[PDB]
RNA sequence: ACCCACUCGGCACCUUACGAGAAAUCAAAGUCUUUGGGUUCUGGGGGGAGUAUGGUCGCAAGGCUGAAACUUAAAGGAAUUGACGGAAGGGCACCACCAGGAGUGGAGCCUGCGGCUUAAUUUGACUCAACACGGGGAAACUCACCAGGUCCAGACACAAUAAGGAUUGACAGAUUGAGAGCUCUUUCUUGAUUUUGUGGGUGGUGGUGCAUGGCCGUUCUUAGUUGGUGGAGUGAUUUGUCUGCUUAAUUGCGAUAACGAACGAGACCUUAACCUACUAAAUAGUGGUGCUAGCAUUUGCUGGUUAUCCACUUCUUAGAGGGACUAUCGGUUUCAAGCCGAUGGAAGUUUGAGGCAAUAACAGGUCUGUGAUGCCCUUAGACGUUCUGGGCCGCACGCGCGCUACACUGACGGAGCCAGCGAGUCUAACCUUGGCCGAGAGGUCUUGGUAAUCUUGUGAAACUCCGUCGUGCUGGGGAUAGAGCAUUGUAAUUAUUGCUCUUCAACGAGGAAUUCCUAGUAAGCGCAAGUCAUCAGCUUGCGUUGAUUACGUCCCUGCCCUUUGUACACACC
């Protein structure tokens, strides 16, 4: 369970995502039911960016003991967006100023 | 570690697939070809 | 739940009986054949089918049901 | 007697810690693996047990000395984080109160739950988080229940039977609720499709939501969660993440061994508001001109004419923009974040209302939404499935959501007469204008619409106006019930619904209790959509009319937060 999921999370990452999340629910080999989160990198969970960036899927894997849920979450890099906003609304970036060499008593040029 | 190694072989299969390497006669019309006769017999209705 | 009340008296399905039959085609002698049990006139029945005999009855079995022919 | 400095020996506290310790802490518990100043005493895993036995002291109670067999993998210490408390301190909220509003609780009925009744009255759910909930408004269907009747749609494998017939079907009669060849009489038919048996499947609104997935409800009308570098600790960990202040908010300010960051909040997105600025429109609408009707006549006033033409985009529509940032000024405050008032503004309560929403928990609910699913049960006299009929509506009564009222700010009768969110028919009968007939419900002939084009300006209702009635259960109220007419449907009986006449009950403001709510809100009022053949007293949205009273607190109730205690960690079930 850990190997399988952990691999998936790492391959997604190696494919250049911003973040990824895997959840397995239901029973493995023990009578009682548990659930596990597997997550790496960056994700946002709320607002319109959700509809934009993260991609979700659930699959029911049917086994001899019972059935497990598989939930997957992939957060795409908004910098590569190519159709849409290229950043989260959160992103506020200040262009960097440039060192000046002031004074220089005025004169003038001619053309 | 074996998760990683898994992901590394998934990159092997993925990067290797970036390059890597008729029975005629048409049964629809074969019944129309075999449509030739002498396939049955019909006679009846006495009294 | 409840499990099994009933007033006895179960019900059997059917047999189809035995009837090695078709022993009724009558020969007089050597070799003439007089053909007992007269045959149906319906075009779906090619006269290879006959009519059963009950009281007031001549009935075509090949027609699952249809066409009482009375004599 | 008192003050100041010193000094012996006291009882203690403070700060440090070089040093010590498992830590809590300790001027000794320090000067110990760099292990030796002198000396006394006790312990050697937990129970068994301070028990048995002997001795000895005692008046006695009992004291001192004091074993074993057997049993057992822990018991125990200090500290960390949780979880919990019928401990302390702070907060937050109309699912709390305050100031009040409209009520419910009383009545008649409607509807759900219990109970009883029943052949059956199918079933899930029971504090907020069960009870107008399962979109659950059930005549058949639905349908799971009860009285009965058919069918296999029992894959596939092996075997048996068997082409001298493995098997299928049926006219009439009997039979049956039945024009079910269900079964039987009789006797044609069918041709290897089936039958019989075992193995193995299959279906099931059968069980298990305490075996699961998924989804949802709750804590949460909440504000919490984490990692980078640095500080503390041997360590789990901790500081960051905090007394205060501020905020709807771990929202910020500020203090500060922390500095700077991410998730969640905010941002964001949708809807309602502002554009005489932009782009336009016979499926939106205005002015003008024709064409045209009426009244005045002095030019005028009020209409008709899905194209007779010309022009426009204010109103309508939806694309692109713009706009607000709590702006400006001033009060108050650590003059910080902020908060309050005034002016301006379409808009200044997160601009109003939503959508989305981290970590974590619950044995919350759903196997009766799923051809989602483990296991169990059943599987041909079926718990499969279909067909007929009944039942879920059954009525001494208990509980809950509601409808309609007790009238004169009213009923009734005329008359005025204004919305918005919606939906609507192809291999079909959906939304319906118009004309006739009919008191009505409705009927009938036609018609426009696959829709900004037609229904529809949805001429909705409260409401406004003029009258009738006069405080009398009255003409308030419309329960119950009789008789008749229509509509949906194969079917209306236990009365689906609608219409007419008649019958005219309780109820004179509702005990103890208890719900909801702060502005276009509360309350009054109808409408569209869901469901739907027919049936809304339900819900989801919509617009119309439009208040009173707070603008506060912690008294009650609910929940959060620290502090604190813990022998709990499956965590007070
Ligand atoms: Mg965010
Ligand atoms: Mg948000
Ligand atoms: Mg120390
Ligand atoms: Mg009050
Ligand atoms: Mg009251
Ligand atoms: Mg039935
Ligand atoms: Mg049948
Ligand atoms: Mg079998
Ligand atoms: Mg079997
Ligand atoms: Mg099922
Ligand atoms: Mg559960
Ligand atoms: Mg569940
Ligand atoms: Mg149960
Ligand atoms: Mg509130
Ligand atoms: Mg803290
Ligand atoms: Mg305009
Ligand atoms: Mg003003
Ligand atoms: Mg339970
Ligand atoms: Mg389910
Ligand atoms: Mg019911
Ligand atoms: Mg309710
Ligand atoms: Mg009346
Ligand atoms: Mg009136
Ligand atoms: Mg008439
Ligand atoms: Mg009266
Ligand atoms: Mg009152
Ligand atoms: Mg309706
Ligand atoms: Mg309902
Ligand atoms: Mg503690
Ligand atoms: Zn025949």
């Amino acid at each position: 369970i850990r190997r399988a999921a952990y691999g998936v999370v790492r391959y997604v990452m190696e494919s250049g995502a911003k973040g990824c999340e895997v959840v397995v629910s239901g029973k493995l080999r023990a009578a009682r039911a548990k659930a596990m989160k597997f997550a790496d990198g960056f994700l946002i969970h709320s607002g319109q960016p959700v509809n934009d960036f993260i991609d979700t899927a659930t699959r029911h894997v049917l086994m001899r003991q019972g059935v497990l849920g598989i939930k997957v979450k992939i957060m795409r890099d908004p910098a590569k967006s190519r159709t849409g906003p290229k950043a989260l609304p959160d992103a506020v970036t200040i262009i960097e100023p440039k060192e000046e060499e002031p004074i220089l008593a005025p004169s003038v040029k001619d053309y | 570690k074996e998760a990683q190694a898994d992901a590394a072989a998934e990159i092997a299969e993925l990067a290797a697939e970036a390059e890597d390497a008729l029975q005629d006669y048409l049964n629809q019309q074969a019944n129309n070809q075999f449509n030739k006769v002498p396939e049955a017999k019909k006679v009846e209705l006495d009294a | 739940k409840k499990v099994y009340t009933t007033p006895k008296k179960i019900k059997h399905k059917h047999k189809k009986v035995k009837l090695a039959v078709l022993s009724y085609y009558k020969v007089d002698a050597e070799g003439k054949v007089t053909k007992l049990r007269r045959e149906c006139s319906n075009p779906t029945c090619g006269a290879g089918v006959f009519l059963a005999n009950h009281k007031d009855r001549l009935y075509c079995g090949k027609c699952h049901s249809v066409y009482k022919v009375n004599a």
